[PDB]
């Protein structure tokens, strides 16, 4: 049992019955920590509703984005197990399971972090991959191998270093390892991958361009 | 070719042909050897992330 679970289940007991699902929705409800670090204006840790609006959830108790609203480029909740939401789709989506499911993002824990209009995107997923094979044991052929390829994949698009049919490849091997693993670590490779290029494709090309126009 | 007139003539009577212009003696159209190195064109396959061994 997790912490979180553990320290919230004395409460339950000692206070009403059903008490604590009168916060938010029906089926995921309660309190949860939220964590929102990154770039946002002193970031911090706090307990709210289950249920509650992301853009509140990062102005009103954590400062705010570092050069308003506008600056931000991308929002990960839950951590490095989550793919990435736009702008666009974080202008209303709350922060619930099924909200975020419906989004097609598994919400971990509590991770809400953004990342600026400034930031290497591709650097910043790309060494999340590289902690991925710091930490990952190797019992699996598909999760070692396979971050095994998709650290150097996404290394040689850092440097933009390939043709858009390894972008697709990219996209093949991020399919085939889900689903594949003892472990959900596996598919927690798999998720970020996958979010960014179902999101931030036009940036990989632009990427990628820049390489060819630079080397030929 | 490359032989006098005469005989060519007696070649053109005997034969009525004018057989000087198709002779089967190859001499200039002998396709001109080391050619330019090829490179060989990839068919329908090895586009990547279709190329399931299932479906074909
Ligand atoms: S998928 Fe999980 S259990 Fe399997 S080798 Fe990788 S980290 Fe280990």
């Amino acid at each position: 049992a997790n912490v979180e679970t553990v320290a919230v289940s004395p409460t339950i007991c000692r206070r009403g019955g059903a008490w604590f699902a009168s916060f938010g929705r029906e089926r995921n409800s309660g309190t949860k920590l939220f964590n929102i670090s990154g770039h946002v204006n002193n970031p911090c840790t706090v307990e709210e509703e289950m249920s509650v609006p992301l853009k509140e959830l990062i102005e009103k108790h954590a400062g705010g984005v570092t050069g308003g609203w506008d600056n931000l480029l991308a929002v990960i909740p839950g951590g490095s197990s989550t793919p990435l939401i736009p702008k666009s789709v974080c202008e209303t989506v709350l922060m619930d399971f099924d909200a975020l499911i419906q989004a097609q993002t598994g919400l971990g824990t509590a991770a809400v972090i953004v990342m600026d209009r400034s930031t290497d995107i591709v650097k910043a997923i790309a060494r999340l991959i590289e902690f991925y094979k710091h930490e990952s044991c190797g019992q699996c052929t598909p999760c070692r191998e396979g971050v095994d390829w998709m650290n150097k994949v996404m290394a040689r698009f850092v440097r933009g270093d390939a043709r858009p049919a390894e972008i697709d490849s990219l996209w093949e091997i991020s399919k085939q390892i889900e689903g594949h693993t003892i472990c959900a670590l596996g598919d927690g490779a798999a998720w970020p991958v996958q979010g960014l290029i179902r999101h931030f494709r036009p940036e990989l090309e632009e990427r990628m361009q820049r390489f060819a126009q630079q080397h030929q | 070719a490359s032989a006098t007139r005469l005989i060519q003539g007696l070649r053109n009577w005997a034969s009525g042909r004018d057989l000087q212009a198709k002779l089967q003696l190859r001499y200039q159209e002998i396709s001109k050897r080391t050619q330019p190195p090829p490179k060989l064109p990839v068919g329908p396959s090895h586009r990547l992330s279709n190329n399931y061994y299932c479906a074909r």
